[PDB]
């Protein structure tokens, strides 16, 4: 429920290579829901490529 | 077969006895099927992993109150003056202090003034109760570049706040808060150097020679009514430059100072607003001329 | 550049300890969760005029008071985006009764945002007689097609449950509401602007 | 020729588990047996006009509402052939009382499908005063010569029990019924046709 | 001898508190002899060895919904069209979808339209509640001889159902469901070969990006009101011939396709119909001219 | 599901029965938040030790 925001600073260099691509900045300042939940229905198969 | 042996019990017809309480047993008839109808846990219902209604966390939600402008021109030992609203003199109270007056036309013989208060998450909650008590936290940020150099001072002063009441509002008396008439030598302070640090979070514990403080704030505060305002803060934080702001012509002669607000270790008291009017959320009309709805305190 | 620190003035002391000490001398209770305010009843209208034999869905009243922000349910709803759970209502009769009449109160189910003319008068129902029981307390279970419902979205109608009101005679009562022991809001957001005194003036 | 198989689309998952999960977020209750609906009371008539000093067997009202299919007792009766057990009724007074009168309610036994004129006014009896108790709740035990009774057969009269109503003054109340904790239907059959909206038009 | 020591208890005159519930204690006065009058078990009372009122079994009662006609003429990749009512496009919802309109004469200036829905046992129950949820099961039978050869396809498609609303009804848009505009290559399906199999039971689990589905069905569905219809099924099963029906002149050029309906793992929600009118069973009048009784929603 | 088995209890409308007594249970509705609202000891409230 608090700290509904973020702020400054970070580390040197970065990767966070999500699949392809990389990017390199000073780490990152970012929120996420405090420990987020599924909250929805994903149990009817999934399928793939 | 046998006759009564039970005594006569005393009565009183008092339906909805103490319906204003949070705990107890409600007598409302559930329009359902099962007498024990009830939903499960909030799991999977919401994404939040923390009770999203606990006072402590709601008030812990940071929010910007000021965005002052510090010019290389400004003089030291003088709380940054500037419009915005306040700033150099933050009421350091939990309730809200800042407010703007929306004046609309009704005729060439009168206007309608409506107070608009930009309360933060913590100030928004403090409006539901009469008195409060907590430790106010403020994170002062100085948006700038590594080329700007300075040393801002932030000192706290308990007691009344030097102000200049208006026929419909209340502002600070900057004239009464200069380094000469307002020496901050004995006042708890901190000197943020722009070349070393860029931020600082100052936590101000509750101190008001009073168990609790009113939550009136700036509501209906003016020349004739400014008492509830004082009895609702306990002090004020002053931001006066210790060393004049330095900045080459290669950059900007200005620096924005963002200040966040929120409270911790909060404890509210009476479940009723201290304002003279029912809690009402200001709703921005379609046009700057449209009139707003005003709620009264009359009962039929 | 970067860094940042933190500082606490004065000499600390359990702010909690002090607080608790104060509430033991100037309060007696300790409010901690706001959801508790969704259990306490509060008036939204000190007078709600209605005609006889008129099935009136509280939504006609709800839509208005939900934006005012007078009660807790409405005031607190401005801090979140979703809501979930049943609701409770209490109607305190203030209508003068005539012995030549037998005024009774009836409340039924219905789907949310439905016109009284597009639903039936069957299913669960409650009834009271103001002549012996001025208060008509009732609760609306959470019958929804979703686990949560955002306030005023798309044209999602009849997705959950609403409350329908009725009376054989023209009535006028004070309405108070509160959610059941399952009602709660979700997804905290930013607070809107509060309003102050209005008096009007000359220049 | 012959054979036959079975196939389930998608990827299974306890349909029960899912269901239970949904009722825990959008319901709160789990209806499983329809007999439970024979316990819940439902209105069959929002107004039942009657005269003073007139022994009126509910059958005069029952025969009509049993074919309508408005309440559960009637609606569900179309899926079975037999019934068995007592019944319960509740009469909510809506008749305006005159201080110059002392209105009282009386309900007696009687045999099923009997004319008030061919039975006595003795045996068990209940009485209430709408002036202090608007609701006249009563139950009719299952006094039958058979263990089960099919709906409307031959000229089997006075085989079980019926309910007789009475009042000193002309009354008008809302009637609701339900079987006792022993009422139930039997021998499931095929369902009849449901009805829809009617509005009339030009061509 | 001693005086009262008991406190005054709060009251409320609320006779029949929650009489709409299934569990609890009824206050009805039993017109009997013994206060604990009660009947025994249903043993020997009924022939059935299974609780004849359990929702699960009631809905499990099979029932025919369509009896389509498959001619050797019909083209492939085209849901068997044909009257009857629907078929090639089964709403696959629990509530009822099919309905006929009984139009009677009242005068040369108006007619009375009354909806007649031929609901199955499961559809009959789904009409008592507002929302539903379950796994729909359908057993498709192809009445024929060992001389008929073919390969019928049955695929499911979630979402809205291509229809052509009427001033008083709603039918399928066969034109929008041809193998060209409606490729069933990615849709869950099954291909029943008439030479090998003669039946197939397809079970369709609950899938509707919604916890529950409305039970409105086709009730009062037309051009202006067809929203409740969509939000009450979640998909539809399509029966399009993969290979044209083969049949010598020694037999019939037609083949009847019987389809049964029933649900399993059923869970209903609110104990009240979702229709705009009270539950009413249609009663076939003596003559095709006689008028029917219409129930309203007005209270005195 | 089952019917009543409880007897009819005798009554009397006597609000504020014995309100002049010092001990007992008061029926006044507390205009508060918590049904068990209550203050602590007199310690620190007054200087007197008696």
């Amino acid at each position: 429920e608090l700290a509904s925001s973020t702020s400054e600073n970070s580390v040197e260099t970065q990767e966070i290579t999500t699949f392809h691509d990389v990017e390199t900045p000073n780490r990152i300042d970012t929120p996420m829901a405090q420990d987020t939940s599924s909250a929805r229905n994903m149990d009817d198969t999934h399928s793939i490529i | 077969k046998p006759r009564n042996q039970q005594q006569v019990c005393p009565l009183q017809n008092v339906p909805a006895w103490g319906y204003s309480l949070y705990k107890g047993i409600d007598m409302s008839v559930p329009l359902a099927y099962d007498p024990n109808n009830e939903l499960g846990d909030l799991k999977d219902v919401f994404p939040s992993a923390v009770d999203e209604m606990a006072i402590g966390y709601v008030c812990g939600n940071p929010a910007v109150k000021h965005v002052l402008t510090w010019k290389t021109t400004d003089a030291i030992q003088k709380p940054i003056a500037n419009g915005d609203d306040w700033g150099g003199v933050i009421p350091v109270g939990m309730p809200c202090y800042s407010k703007s007056i929306r004046t609309i036309k009704i005729s060439e013989t009168e206007n309608r003034e409506t107070e608009v208060i930009d309360a933060a998450p913590c100030e928004y909650v403090a409006n539901m109760f009469s008195y409060w008590r907590a430790t106010m936290c403020y994170r002062i940020t100085v948006v700038k570049t590594a080329f700007h150099t300075g040393r801002l001072e932030i000192f706290f002063e308990p007691g009344v706040i030097p102000v200049k009441p208006t026929v419909n509002n209340i502002g600070p008396d900057q004239d009464q808060l200069t380094g000469a008439v307002a020496p901050s030598d004995n006042n708890y302070k901190y000197i943020l150097d722009l070349t070393n640090d860029t931020e600082v979070t100052i936590r101000v514990p509750f101190v008001s020679n009073k168990m609790f403080l009113k939550t009136a704030g700036i509501y209906g505060a003016n020349s004739e009514n400014n008492w509830n305002f004082h009895e609702s803060f306990s002090g004020f934080l002053c931001i006066r430059p210790v060393t004049k702001l330095m900045a080459p012509d290669t950059v900007s002669d200005n620096v924005s100072i963002v200040v966040w607000k929120w409270a911790e270790d909060v404890v509210v008291v009476e479940p009723k607003p201290l304002t003279s009017g029912p809690t009402q959320v200001y709703r921005p009309p379609p046009t700057a001329s449209a009139a707003v709805e005003v709620l009264n305190v009359e009962l039929q | 550049k970067t860094n940042e620190n933190v500082i606490s003035f004065f000499d600390s002391t359990d702010a909690e300890t002090q607080n608790h000490d104060v509430l033991m001398k100037g309060c007696g209770e300790f409010i901690v969760n706001l959801r508790t305010l969704l259990r306490t009843f509060r008036t939204i209208t000190d007078n709600w005029i209605l005609q006889a034999n008129t099935k009136t869905p509280i939504t006609d009243l709800t839509n208005t008071t939900d934006a005012q922000g007078r009660d807790y349910m409405s005031y607190l709803s401005y801090l979140y985006r979703f809501y979930r759970g049943g609701r409770r209502y209490k109607f305190f009769n203030t209508t003068p009764l005539k012995q030549s009449q037998t005024c009774y109160i009836r409340s039924f189910l219905m789907p949310r945002n439905y016109s009284a003319d597009e639903i039936n008068v069957d299913g669960p129902s409650h009834i009271t007689y103001p002549v012996i029981n001025p208060v008509h307390e009732v609760e609306v279970p959470f019958y929804s097609q979703y686990r949560k419902i955002p306030i005023a979205s798309t044209s999602d109608k009849g997705y959950d449950s609403s409350l329908m009101y009725f009376s054989n005679t023209s009535t006028t009562q004070i309405v108070a509401r509160a959610g059941n022991d399952d009602f709660t809001f979700g997804w905290m957001i930013g607070p809107p602007q509060l309003q102050g005194e209005t008096r009007s003036v000359v220049p």
